[PDB]
């Protein structure tokens, strides 16, 4: 029989590829199965997860820089490092951009794991376990000062790139005595892992860090950062001529805690490698 | 280092007024205001929380913090001549310094004003009024090390004219008593960083 | 207190059945709902704007409720949604796009990739942009900010006209009085 | 296996956004989440609630115009307020507008938000808690009447605006014996809430109040209010010269089991505030 | 080990609540989700190509999600997704078409014949390929293969322009450092 | 996730006003309320 259709008159929209950007409805296969589910990674990646609990990778150990300790380093100054961050800021965005310039200048970033996965987001909250490590022999001795100052920090700029302020940091001016901080002997440690949580008057960070950042645009910085740690001498580098008369430090970088906001970064240019050329 | 903190009121600022004094602190809240060249002529006004931690000698043995999130709390008193007649009103504005002035407290009718929270004060019977102002901040806690960001403005007006006989005498006054205080504190961050 | 009446709760409710099915108390629904903005705004060609650059204009028109109320508040949270209707007479092919943007960042110190969403004239485009924000909450016209929190940047194939509404999605306002308003124009 | 599609042919219309008017059904998200759901606002308002249960904002309260009473105000008539309206009309409505002309005579008001709301809608119904309280020394004394009269006013007319008539409302016209009103004695209290309930021979009243509304417009306003109150001095104000020889008096306004019917105004002209530009 | 802290794992979501319904720690959503790979890629006409002539490209530039953490990993299974949105502004009748290939094998040396999906300016291609493969998985940039592993190949009618877009079904990468990456364009 | 449609597809006509003649199925509003029912006529037709 061909009855009547009582059904309602059933609305739309012609809209095509709907939530595409969002993560969950279709697509066209070309193969044979729509079942076309293949399996659970069985000795495929022997691991817990790499990829999704970010935790994982964000949680993933790097290494920034380092930065040469020697016994005529200047006592709760910061131990230089040239016109870039001992002076260290924290926060996972790139700060540390370097140029290849020919009449070019085009910037690019050593960002780390914990970096280079924020560059794609727009905003941040999580902690940074960093971990503070030196090379020495036993002989080489002395104590250093790590101390945090949330905020704003005391800066150089440039047209093209920017600096920390080193002259703001003696310890006349930031004595490094109530805030929070830790003191390391080396005679009995020689590796920290320092857990800082995210703390701001903003419940979650910028994630620009620094890009198209230069003594203009500098503002973008400073509120990417929740604030920033400094490295000094609080007594000098003991060392007989027996060994060097200098030592090195490293800074392994790792978060936990680890949240990210939205996807969409905030640059004015897309995410793009710097692919090495054959030649400069 | 220790347990608990200072709580202590505080006094701001004192003022006075007689009948026929024609100023900003009389042609008592203008009914419309047309021109942004006639605004609501007001009295007093106080920036904050700035003032009160920088006026009110609780810096010292308080700085050396960065972030912070309270209450303040407010009260008048008076002890002014009975002869004097009027109405006045107390109110805050957050952010009012920095938004679009359509949305001004000042720039506006005396009912828009009015509308705004707070509590009235009669010249000669509300003799102690108190008031407690939230935390009206968008951010999460307040800088210290700026002090910058004062998130609230906090306008006294007047709603008739100091009312009294035709010509006064000194004592045919009107006198003030501001005291600005805390609660619902929470410190946290210490810094060598400093409010100059 | 001193008070007095001469002389309800049902009587209201009950000639609302006999006259209006609509029992509005709560403004929250009146916000989800939408409103023309604009009748027949323009668009540059084969390019792109940052909705603000209209928004913030009908914003201190209060043609709509989204503004009209925003005069009678300080803060609210939640996110935001527009809808464009085509009007324009000629093309040949159009792509309408759209992408997000910090609130008040330029189109050129923002990049031009990330989740967007695309259509044809369908002739009409229907999103919802979210909140994300970094205080906790937004001061309606804060005119200070370096692009806090979310807004959208739209692009079009041709020199484009549309109309346009607002709402929001969850959408909400603090308490303030309100200003004066405006009336007729009857010069002379 | 390919069956066949026995199912129905399931009709529709192109029609898209369907109901944007309405508030109840989709629309295109740019984030990661179609569950983007977020919160119940713990610690952002701190408030029963602003918004909705307008009750709360309708029935918030505000101030309209003060008006001065002197010993010399004639007994049982109108404490006058020049050509403008102690000659109240009760109802939500705006009616006080006045004028900013640059010959371009461009009309402006002062509404509360008990009338700021409804001048969105068409059509309104409820009842107004006015508020009058008097600012006085213990020795201004004196006895003065309210009186509520439902219906017209006698008005008088102009090209720009209305105005009430004081002739209409001597004491001998209106006495105002048996109508309902009170009488306040200023020598025992000094504030009244004035409960007046909404009463109309229309389950509901316009919302027009006044707009576009001036000599020729004036029935409009006529029918925008379900009626209108009268101050007036019944006894003289006893002050002698130790005191002011005159008062004032304020008029609070709110709003309680209040109700609107529709969005759409009743206006020629959308919305729009008078934004103050920098000179007249 | 020597660990220390300066005093969290609730903070973090419910400020998330307020602010942000969108709780995201796994990225494997974020492979399924879509994202734009090319602004007005164009096509030959009436003719086929093997969208590896274009994808491999913007792999290189990590201009998407699918790219970028590649450039993070070295291994790799699933199913990729791609879309081909059309903005092609004149024809008389328009066919696309979409045939399977071996990742790098040449439009020449392959069948045109096989599993195959077509649609019609619907102005749009949404197909998913699948994961067939010949080791266990897949390195993300092996330069050197005879088609291991299967891939797309495209035809259209007419001389074409498409926008495109790509992400993966179940895709899921083995972890590794990550290289230098580019910034701006700063010449004088 | 992103799962694929199963769904079988779903045919159609473009038909609108599908029985207006008839007596019962929608059509578009301009108020608030889609459930704006009234009431049952009391005290207005005796």
């Amino acid at each position: 029989s061909k009855p009547r259709n009582q059904n309602q008159v059933m609305p739309y929209q012609n809209v095509p590829g709907w939530g595409y950007s969002l993560y969950k409805d279709m697509s066209v296969p070309l193969a044979y199965d729509p079942n076309n589910e293949l399996g659970d990674l069985r000795d495929v990646f022997p691991s817990a997860v790499d990829e999704m609990a970010i935790g994982y990778v964000c949680g993933n150990p790097a290494i920034k820089h380092v930065l040469t300790w020697s016994t005529t380093d200047v006592v709760q100054n910061p131990i230089s490092n040239g016109d870039d961050w001992g002076v260290i800021p924290v926060g996972m965005p790139c700060y540390s951009k370097t140029i290849r310039a020919v009449t070019s200048k085009t910037e690019v970033m050593d960002p780390a794991p914990c970096e280079y996965v924020a560059n794609l987001f727009s905003y941040w909250r999580a902690t940074m376990c960093y971990r503070i490590t030196v090379v020495k022999t036993a002989f080489h001795t002395g104590r250093l000062e790590i101390f945090f100052e949330p905020g704003s920090i005391p800066t150089v700029r440039t047209a093209d790139n920017l600096g920390p302020d080193q002259t703001q940091l003696n310890g006349t001016i930031a004595p490094s005595d109530n805030n929070y901080k830790y003191i390391l002997d080396l005679t009995n440690d020689t590796e920290v892992t320092i857990k800082v949580p995210y703390v701001s008057n903003k419940m979650f960070m910028k994630t620009v860090g620094i890009y198209g950042a230069h003594d203009e645009d500098n503002w973008n910085f400073d509120e990417s950062f929740t604030g920033f740690l400094c490295i000094r001498p609080i007594t000098k580098l003991m060392a007989p001529d027996t060994v060097s008369q200098k030592v090195s430090i490293v800074v392994w970088k790792w978060a936990e805690d680890v949240v990210v906001v939205e996807p969409k970064p905030l640059t004015s240019g897309p995410t793009q490698v710097y692919n090495p050329p054959a030649v400069a | 280092s220790i347990i608990q903190f200072l709580q202590r009121p505080v006094l701001i600022d004192n003022i006075e007024i007689v009948a026929g004094t024609t100023a900003d602190n009389n042609t008592a809240l203008s009914r419309y205001v047309l021109d942004r060249t006639n605004p609501q002529k007001y009295i007093k006004q106080w920036t904050l929380p700035s003032t009160v931690l920088k006026a009110g000698g609780k810096a010292q043995k308080l700085a050396n913090f960065k972030y912070l999130r309270c209450d303040v709390q407010v009260k008048i008193v008076l002890n002014a001549n009975p002869f004097i007649a009027g109405r006045l009103y107390l109110a805050y504005s957050p952010y009012d310094d920095k938004v679009a002035p359509e949305r001004r407290i000042i720039y506006t009718s005396r009912a828009g004003v009015t509308g705004y929270p707070g509590v009235e004060l009669d010249f000669q019977l509300d003799n102690s009024v108190e008031m407690t102002i939230p935390y009206a901040s968008f951010q999460e806690a307040y800088d210290l090390v700026s002090g910058n960001e004062d998130f609230v403005q906090l306008y006294l007006f007047t709603i008739a004219p100091v009312l009294g006989p035709s010509a006064e005498s000194a004592n045919s006054k009107v006198d003030l008593s501001v005291y600005m205080w805390l609660d619902n504190i929470s410190l946290v961050i210490p810094t060598y960083r400093l409010n100059p | 207190e001193n008070t007095i009446s001469f002389f309800p709760e049902r009587m209201n409710n009950e000639a609302l059945m006999r006259g209006c099915g609509e029992q509005i108390v709560n403004l929250r629904p009146l916000l989800r709902t939408f409103r023309t903005i604009n009748d027949n705004w323009s668009l540059a060609a084969n390019t792109k704007t940052p909705i603000t650059d209209l928004t913030n204009t009908a914003d201190a028109e209060g043609r709509d409720y989204m503004s009209y109320l925003s005069f009678l508040y300080r803060f609210y949270r939640g996110g935001r949604r527009y809808k464009f209707f085509n009007t324009t007479p000629l093309k040949q092919t159009c792509y309408v796009r759209s992408f997000l943007i910090p609130r008040n960042y330029t189109a050129d110190e923002i990049n031009t990739d990330g989740p967007s969403h695309i259509t044809y004239p369908n002739p009409v485009h229907e999103v919802e942009v979210p909140f994300y924000s970094q205080y906790r909450k937004i001061p309606i016209a804060s005119t200070s900010d370096k692009g806090y929190d979310s807004s959208l940047m739209y692009y079009t194939n041709v020199g484009t006209q549309q109309i346009v509404a607002r709402a929001g999605n969850d959408f909400t306002f603090w308490m303030i009085g309100t200003p004066q308003l405006q009336g007729i124009t009857k010069e002379v």
